[PDB]
């Protein structure tokens, strides 16, 4: 409702990722980076509140001068005004670091009636930014929302989804959401607003020095409680096994396949 | 240099019971039989949390699976998973017992109600892990895949505590239940200022949809093998034990058994599930692109030089008519004697 | 006329020739051999043959040459027009086992492949050598040989063309049994008359093809694909000649109506990503860095958007083109399960004249109640037309279709196209080829098969033979 | 070394226009028939290339990417040919080659064999041999990019005689040797009334048959230009 604000990540354009055996960093491919598929989720979801209730649209990245172009590009989908969070003091994050710069930054930026976040990042998968930036924030929080059927000017009523259940809240404002995949179809980024200005917005970069808690403990590598140790291609293996011998000599072996895969059938 | 702590203090790795309105998740079963092969690395005991409305009866069904202590929160504000009452009796739950580690499942409520306590203590939290090392030093190492998989990543978390961790469902096996149970139950308490929340829930509608194809990850698929319509029900009857989504081939489609939507292939849906079981289909090239990098293929067909022999992980010769029926049968033999 | 039926003698002689494994007879035929994807017609051969070698094929087309037996050529089954169907029932060849590539010149750019090859896997193992076939028909399990006998193009035809641009040596089997080299890995050719480019598009009828040699091109790495949305079909189909003429040439043009993308969204399940508008471009371009792809479509969005287009989105990433081009590839599957049955209609006109004909399929289906969705390309002039049955009853239908087809193939001819673009004629479009082209035309054809094939064994009445 | 650059700059996406090898010897007879010399003919062998675009940085992104694909294996050098004047001082080279060849000798016969690409400069050798085997002068060029061939044999001095009998030996060996190379009779020039004879060494009695059928379609009473392409071969 009106103030929204949109936290989009730039990832690398293929997830197809292999390491180097003694590197020890990423065989990443080459860098056409983008704006991630799930976050599109979370843009068109902005969208589609904001034709119905007419307010502006923020967007919000945290990462080096180059995801400043997922900023604009959010801009071709028709979000309002970009912030960037570059700092050198800010790499080096895990979760609880990136939720809490990111918290920082939208203090700085004002009050929001609702953050949207995306279900999860393609690099590091792990799908927990949003609900603990929303504790830092102090804010409620629905996580995998499939279907808003309410959007009212105060609060919203949501189909949270489980593994067998759906769920139906009626969250006020100020909140956070994280969307899931196949809420919306998203929209394109158009040519026709590439050419406005180059578009009307002009990104507000933030640092350390611009946050309401200018300590860098709690940022970065430094406010980070994990750390990878090492990474490693995962051993999977093909074994093609055969069963003959008709009854239920192959129906034992079907059970005992079932079975030792928990399907328990 | 930094400044260290002392993990003495913090002792015992809990497991936070999932359930819906008493029914407990099966995830629940397979962390208590991983915590308590860690804590025996490192000597500590074993916890689970308890949270709910009327669920205090479900706590000594805990205690069969070698579980030291039970705390049971039993307010009437637990009905239902709001973020605030739950996260605020996890926060005072550590305050009180202070665990070494808590190990919650990758269900949607533990990947939100775990960031939620993490981030308000500021210590780690790894996702949706495989892999559960215990050091001899009280440091958890969680393995966990990442880029979709495409890589495995070693997280350790050396300084705060509690130290959480997600855990995949069915990647631990649950433990045989002990003959007598030891331990014992503890019924905490919390203020009702803590149990209030912004977020009120409606309604809590199950499921009642028919998944697509390309979002199941299992999948039992029949083909020209099944002779006639009413054949089905044996074996749609089978798919549901296991949970599966019931596909066919292209003559499926032109006898009418099944919905276009349902067909594999490449006149239909290209699929990568985590389980596909081919009944009487031969391995033809329309059908193989259009399920060829599913995980695990088992085929079932009577010519053992089908093409579907060459792409299936285990491929069993013989007649479906009499496996899938004396099967069945099967399913109520080790589970209902 | 003249047709031996094939008796119990005739499969010894056969097994002498071929091993008995790979010849099916009778009961052992299977239904999948009856029929292609036409479905109107169905007819069983009485020997089904699995052939290997361009020798085990001479010595077929030798003995029934011999005992005057008619003879069939079969790939995957996938033609549409009813033309690999044995209508009098003879020897069936099947090459779906010739399926190796022999051999991939690296120097010449060429590669040599067996009838049998699908088209799936050709177009995988040249790209794993950063090499490409640009010929892109619809169904990737085509035999190659299938699509060279019915000429067969797709999607890239406006920039790259079709099948027969890429064909550069055949070794073809007659119907007498001899193996005649027709091309080979040269480029140039004006030596006698083209006896290769005869074989492309004669659907079977003048000769087995039993190797190819094909063309390949350096392989493009970027992709990047336009959609734009217009007012309507005729401001769509318009600015084709003007995209052209700026000199950055498009992968594929593609146009589509909103009633066709409303089929595809209640087939896939998701929504299409703007669907504000009635009709639509889906360009693509290609190039080998990021730069030059973006000079060339910042060139025709620039240019389309000073005639009336209402936006350009650009579509850049592996996510927004898999959400814009399975609804494209789910076209077909989405008509076919909105309907009981369906007939195809497959007409290239003048690329000038592509908005008055789908404007005039319009009137059509409101004046016969009918649904005929319709989609093509608007780069070459080739139209997908489906008239769909929905609910009308068996003697409705048969005089609804034949209305149908008849008016969309008569004003086709007025406006100074053909039959088939795509397709080809087989068995279900020779009337529609004798309306089109004359009888002298048509003298002429069957003139032809009577040089290739005097006792007219190779595939009888198709294409040519009794229009 | 001129043949084989052809495929490395195909397979670099940067296609040319035109692929011209020129060996120095033809280049000496438009040099005399000109009047003027050739920019550079420090060398034996030259492949002229032309590119074609719409702006400036289309085509110096294309042709420098073959100029430093041609230095990194083993050219002596890369000169580059991009106003007027310089297009039209070795164009007119390559564009008076046929008239250069007819200014030196007194009649000549021509051949326009087409052969695989990579076969090309085992032709060219092989014409070379047979120039200095039969002490005829074989001049030969042709476009790199294809395998087209045009390859002439003077005449010079020989009596008449003597003339017939070395036209049809350097003639009959060099339609031979194509067919070795599995190459055709004509790629440009066609077969007409004077390549009928060698069109039926390369294709069989059997390819000839189906030609001959084919213009007893089109043509019953054999009125449509007889004895020509496949007729008396
Ligand atoms: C291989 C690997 C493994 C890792 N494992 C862990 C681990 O176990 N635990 C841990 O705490 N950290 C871990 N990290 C660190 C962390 O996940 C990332 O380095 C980084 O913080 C991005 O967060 P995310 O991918 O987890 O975001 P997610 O939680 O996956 O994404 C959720 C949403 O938050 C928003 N968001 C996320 N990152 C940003 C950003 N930088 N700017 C703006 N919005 C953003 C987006 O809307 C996104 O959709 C790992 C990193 C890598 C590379
Ligand atoms: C253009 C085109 C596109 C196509 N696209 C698709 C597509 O997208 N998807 C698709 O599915 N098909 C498609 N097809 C059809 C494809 O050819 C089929 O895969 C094939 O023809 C039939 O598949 P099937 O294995 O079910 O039938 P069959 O091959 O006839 O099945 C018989 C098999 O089942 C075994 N069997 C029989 N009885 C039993 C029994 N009692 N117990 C165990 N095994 C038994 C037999 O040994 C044999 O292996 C397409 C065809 C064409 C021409
Ligand atoms: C869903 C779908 C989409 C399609 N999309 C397109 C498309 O976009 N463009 C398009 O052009 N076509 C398309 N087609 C049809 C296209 O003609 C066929 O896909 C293909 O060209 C036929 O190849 P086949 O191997 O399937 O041939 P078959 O049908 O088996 O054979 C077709 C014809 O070729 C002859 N033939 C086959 N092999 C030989 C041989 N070795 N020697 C001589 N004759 C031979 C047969 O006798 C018959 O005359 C589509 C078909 C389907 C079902
Ligand atoms: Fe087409």
């Amino acid at each position: 409702m009106s103030k929204i604000l949109v936290c989009i990540k730039q990832v690398p354009g293929t997830s197809n990722v292999e390491v180097d055996p003694e590197t020890g960093v990423l065989i990443r491919d080459g860098v056409e980076s983008k704006l991630n598929p799930y976050d599109l989720f979370g843009l068109e979801t902005a969208f589609r509140l904001k034709e119905q209730l007419g307010g502006t649209i923020t967007t919000l990245s945290m990462g080096p001068m180059q995801s400043k172009e997922v900023l604009m590009e959010s801009f071709y989908m028709g979000a309002d005004e970009g912030c960037l969070l570059s700092d050198r003091k800010f790499g080096g994050a895990d979760v609880v670091a990136t939720s809490y710069t990111l918290a920082q930054g939208t203090k700085r930026l004002g009050d929001f009636d609702l953050i949207i976040c995306g279900k999860q990042t393609t690099d590091g998968d792990t799908a927990q930014v949003g609900p603990e930036m929303a504790e830092f924030l102090g804010i409620p929080h629905v996580t995998n929302v499939i279907k808003i059927l309410a959007a009212d000017e105060k609060g919203l009523t949501l189909q949270m989804n489980m593994e067998e259940s759906l769920e139906i809240q009626r969250v006020p404002y100020p909140c956070l959401i994280t969307v899931d995949k196949d809420i919306y179809t998203p929209r394109l980024p158009s040519y026709k607003r590439k050419l406005d200005i180059s578009k009307n917005p002009e990104i507000k970069i933030l640092t350390l020095k611009d946050m309401y808690d200018t300590n860098e403990k709690k940022y970065g590598l430094s406010g980070s409680p994990t750390q990878v140790e090492r990474i490693f291609p995962p051993e999977s293996n093909v074994e093609k096994t055969s069963f003959e011998g008709d009854g239920k000599v192959l129906a034992k072996a079907l059970l005992g396949i079932l079975t030792e895969k928990k399907y328990l059938g | 240099e930094k400044v260290a702590i002392d993990k003495s203090l913090y002792r015992g790795i809990t497991v936070y019971v999932d359930h819906i309105e008493g029914q407990i998740h099966p995830v629940t079963f397979e962390l208590i039989g991983k915590a308590r092969e860690l804590a025996a690395v490192i000597g500590h005991p074993v916890y689970a949390l308890l949270m709910g409305t009327n669920i205090t009866e479900k706590a000594d069904e805990l205690l069969k699976y070698g579980v030291d202590k039970v705390f049971v929160y039993d307010k009437p504000e637990l009905k239902h998973f709001v973020i605030e009452p739950y996260a605020n009796v996890l926060e005072d739950f550590i305050e009180k017992v202070k665990p070494s580690s808590i190990l919650v499942g990758a269900t949607n409520v533990g990947r939100s109600l775990a960031p939620r306590v993490a981030a308000r203590y500021r210590t780690g939290l790894t996702a949706d892990c495989t892999i559960l090392e215990m050091k001899e030093n009280t440091d958890l190492v969680q393995i966990r895949p990442a880029f979709g998989g495409n890589i495995m990543a070693q997280i350790v978390t050396e300084n705060t505590r509690p130290q959480f961790c997600t855990v995949r469902y069915k990647v631990f096996t649950a433990p045989e239940r002990v003959n007598e149970p030891w331990g014992d139950v503890e019924m905490m308490d919390i203020e009702k200022a803590k149990l209030v929340s912004a977020i009120e829930v409606m309604e809590v509608i199950k499921k009642e949809k028919g998944i697509d194809l390309s979002e199941a990850e299992t999948i039992v698929a029949v083909g020209r093998g099944v002779k006639c319509e009413k054949d089905l029900d044996m074996i749609h009857e089978f798919a549901e034990k296991i949970g599966a989504t019931v596909a066919c081939t292209r003559p499926g489609i032109e006898a009418g058994w099944f919905d276009a939507r349902l067909q594999i292939g490449l006149s239909g849906r290209t699929v990568k599930p985590k389980l596909i079981i081919a009944l009487g289909i031969s391995g033809a090239v329309q059908f193989a692109a259009g399920m060829q990098n599913s995980e695990y293929i088992i085929a079932i067909n009577s010519d053992p030089k089908a093409p579907i022999f060459n792409i299936a992980h285990c491929g069993m010769v013989g007649d479906l008519y009499e496996i899938l029926p004396e099967l069945l049968t099967m399913i109520e033999g080790p589970e209902n004697n | 006329m003249n047709y031996k039926k094939v008796e119990a003698s005739d499969i010894a002689a056969i097994k002498e020739l071929i091993p008995a494994e790979r010849v099916f007879v009778g009961t052992e035929i299977g239904e999948d051999f009856s029929h292609d994807e036409l479905g109107s017609i169905h007819s069983y051969p009485e020997v089904l043959i699995k052939v290997t070698s361009t020798e085990e094929v001479s010595k077929i087309m030798k003995y029934a040459y011999e005992h005057n037996i008619p003879v069939v050529v079969r790939g995957s089954g996938t033609g549409l027009v009813g033309a690999c169907v044995p209508l009098f029932g003879g020897i069936m060849l099947e090459t779906t086992l010739m399926n190796n590539i022999l051999e991939l010149d690296t120097e010449n750019l060429t590669v040599t492949v067996e009838p049998g090859v699908l088209l799936m896997e050709l177009s995988k193992f040249v790209e794993e050598n950063d090499l490409f076939y640009p010929p892109d028909p619809g169904e990737k399990s085509a035999t190659i040989a299938g699509n060279i006998s019915t000429n067969a193009g797709g999607m890239r035809a406006v920039k790259y063309g079709v099948t027969r641009d890429y064909v550069r040596g055949l070794t073809v089997v007659l119907a007498n049994g001899e193996i005649i080299e027709l091309g080979g890995k040269i480029v140039k050719n004006s030596s006698g008359y083209s006896l290769k480019d005869l074989v492309i598009g004669s659907e079977g009828t003048l000769c087995v093809i039993t190797k190819a040699i094909l063309k390949l091109l350096p392989l493009p790495k970027m992709t990047l694909s336009l959609l734009i949305p217009f007012e309507n079909i005729s401001d769509a189909a318009g600015i084709v000649p003007k995209i052209i003429k700026s000199k950055a040439i498009p992968t594929a043009i593609e146009f589509m109506e909103r009633q066709t993308i409303l089929f595809a969204e209640d087939f896939l399940g998701k929504k299409f990503p703007d669907s504000s508008s009635n009709a639509y471009i889906l360009l693509t371009f290609d190039g080998n860095t990021k730069e030059q792809v973006e000079a060339e479509y910042e060139t025709v969005a620039n240019l389309c958007l000073a005639e009336g287009a209402k936006d350009v989105y650009i579509v850049d990433t592996v996510e927004r083109k898999d959400s814009v081009w399975s609804a494209r590839g789910a076209f077909l599957e989405a008509i076919k399960a909105s309907t009981t049955e369906m007939d195809e209609c497959d007409v290239v006109v003048p690329r000038n004249r592509i908005a008055e004909f789908i404007e005039f399929t319009h009137d059509l289906a409101k004046e016969m109640d009918v649904r005929i969705p319709s989609f093509g390309h608007a780069g070459d002039g080739n139209l997908h037309i489906y008239v769909c049955r929905d609910e009308l009853c068996q003697a409705d239908w048969e005089a609804k279709l034949a209305e149908a087809m008849d008016r969309m193939y008569a004003k086709a001819l007025t406006f100074e196209g053909l039959v088939s673009g795509e397709h080809g004629i087989g068995y279900a479009k020779r009337k529609y080829l004798l309306n089109d082209f004359g009888t002298e035309h048509l003298a002429l054809m069957a003139g032809i098969k009577q040089t290739f094939d005097p006792k007219n064994l190779l595939n009888p009445k198709k294409v040519c033979q009794m229009a």
